[PDB]
């Protein structure tokens, strides 16, 4: 307990699955470690319309999260700064997720605008934008 | 009928706070980049300029009781310089989101700080910087 | 445009706002204050902080006030009333007896004791005569019209070939226009002489003798000294010889020419 509104996306850190995070519509992502009823911390993401997503970036080079809104934004975290790495802008209709590719060098995020884009893990610029053709 | 004059305009990045000192004729700028600067608009020569921070600074006032400025930025943080010297006051984290407004009280050493935190606070320079209270 | 800021205590009326490529700063109007001091002392103005702009306040300066050349005098303040316009301009009849407050398009008058309202019309400027029962004003279709004891005197005129700027009080009715200063007689309007400069105020002395003339100067003379032969212009015109555009050469002298800016003035003999 701690959130404030729709927790809408749960994820275990791969790296530490003793911890994992959850991506609130109170426009925070909160930190836990199982057996805790309090975060470890908790991270203002600054996206008005709250977070819809949340995904660890997998390999060990980087503590890396990364958060999807309906404001429209991407944005990339490090866990221990709690600073924001980078801003993907480009969709334009609500952000339903974006992850970390396991083993490419790349973000993949989908859109409402119909749209899955595949993004640069290390220029953060678009690569590609295909739509299947199926909608949202 | 209103007489209006052009007495400066300066290009620079987005300012996003401005305000008036009373007796010098100064005006504060604080920016989108983190840069806050203050410009003598009739002599039209940059007093000063300040990289606050990376973040953008949305809020800026003077304090010309104290020879201040009073900056919020979206860093969280509240940092107080001196405008003669270009000194760091004080440097505090007031809130856990961004700052979006500062009210500065006309006689009481008191600041309010407007946030996306959903409150409002108020500051106490006349005791350390506390947080008398918050709304 | 992002944000906004108002000078804090309204000098020059300034302002300045933010924009997404940068910041302005702008003067709204000149910012010298509403007020007049009569012939004795009693100050009148409109305004100031905890008060309506709309409201008239009155104090009299008197020998006591022990302070010094530096500081503020310390007088006592009292509630004159109230006007129904923004006060633009306040000035007393050169009596003392009447306060005129002239306000976007209006004018108001009241006697400066009681503050009993004496008349009030549309206007676009307004100055008193030296009779302190007479008064000048250019009305909405832009015309001069003159009015004796409140009371318009119809068959008085002063016919103008282009627009008027302004007039000006004083020992002859001055009016700018055309980058001239015209001087007219107060009781029939005559043209007693017009004077080739851009002028931003007339200041007349005590007697009537000595004008000046504060130049616009907006880059020459920032002001000029005239003496004034009221009987060189009695003579002309009773010779029947006054010249339409210029009038009489001999009604004014030039004597001398200031070089340091004018604010504002006052004659002391």
């Amino acid at each position: 307990e701690g959130h404030e509104h729709f927790v809408m996306c749960v994820a275990f850190n791969p790296k530490d699955p003793s911890t994992f995070a959850s991506g609130c519509l109170d426009r925070t992502v909160k930190v836990w470690s199982l057996g805790q009823s309090t975060p470890n911390f908790t991270l203002t993401t600054g996206q008005e319309r709250g977070v819809n997503y949340v995904d660890y970036y997998p390999l060990p080079d980087k503590p890396y999260m990364i958060t999807a809104s309906d404001d429209l934004t991407i944005k990339i975290w490090d866990y221990q700064t709690k600073s924001c790495v980078a801003t993907l802008e480009g969709h334009m209709s609500n952000v339903s997720f974006a992850v970390f590719h396991p083993t490419l060098p790349i973000i993949i995020s989908g859109s409402e605008d119909g749209t899955l884009k595949i993004w640069n893990s290390s220029t953060y610029k678009v690569e590609k934008t295909l739509n299947v053709g199926l909608e949202r | 009928k209103l007489d209006i004059k052009k007495t400066f305009s300066n290009r620079s990045d987005r300012v996003k706070g401005i305000d008036f000192h009373p007796t010098e004729p100064w005006v504060l700028t604080t920016l989108y980049s983190g840069r806050v600067e203050i410009w003598n608009y009739e002599t039209q020569v940059e007093v000063r300029s300040i990289q606050v921070t990376e973040t953008p600074v949305r809020a800026g006032k003077f304090i010309a009781r104290k020879n201040w400025i009073i900056v919020g930025s979206d860093d969280f943080r509240i940092r107080v310089f001196n405008y003669n010297t270009g000194e760091k006051v004080v440097d505090f984290e007031a809130h856990p989101d961004y700052i979006r407004s500062i009210a500065v009280h006309p006689t009481k050493p008191y600041v309010l700080s407007g946030s996306d935190d959903l409150t409002v606070k108020l500051w106490n320079w006349e005791n350390n910087w506390a947080l008398e209270q918050t709304f | 445009s992002w944000c906004i800021a108002t000078h804090p205590t309204g000098r020059k009326n300034y302002i300045a706002s933010g924009f997404d490529n940068g910041f302005t700063v702008l003067s709204l109007g000149n910012d010298e204050p509403t007020l007049s001091l009569d012939p004795v002392g009693k100050l009148v103005w409109s305004g100031g902080k905890n008060a309506a702009a709309s409201d008239i306040f009155t104090a009299v300066i008197r020998g006591n006030e022990e302070v010094e050349q530096d500081e503020p005098l310390s007088l006592q303040t009292k509630e004159l009333g109230s006007v129904d316009v923004f006060p633009q301009s306040l000035a007393h009849s050169p009596n003392g007896r009447f306060v005129t407050v002239v306000g976007d398009g209006e004018y108001v008058i009241y006697t400066a004791l009681a503050w009993r309202n004496k008349a009030f019309g549309k206007c676009q400027d307004f100055v008193w005569g030296p009779d302190s029962n007479s008064y000048a004003l250019i009305d909405e279709t832009g015309q001069i019209k003159y009015y004796k004891n409140f009371k318009e005197v119809t068959s008085w005129s002063v016919p103008m070939h282009s627009a008027i700027d302004r007039l000006f009080s004083g020992a002859l009715l001055g009016v700018k226009s055309d980058g001239f200063v015209y001087f007219f007689d107060w009781d029939n309007g005559t043209l007693v002489r017009r004077i080739d400069v851009n002028a931003k105020d007339v200041i007349w002395s005590d007697n009537g003798e000595l004008v000046m003339i504060v130049n616009t100067n907006s880059n020459e003379a920032s002001g000029y000294t005239l003496l004034f032969n009221k009987d060189a212009y009695l003579e002309a015109a009773n010779n029947g010889n006054i010249d339409d555009s210029e009038g009489v050469d001999e009604a004014f002298d030039v004597l001398y020419e200031l070089s340091e800016s004018i604010t504002s003035g006052k004659w002391v003999g």
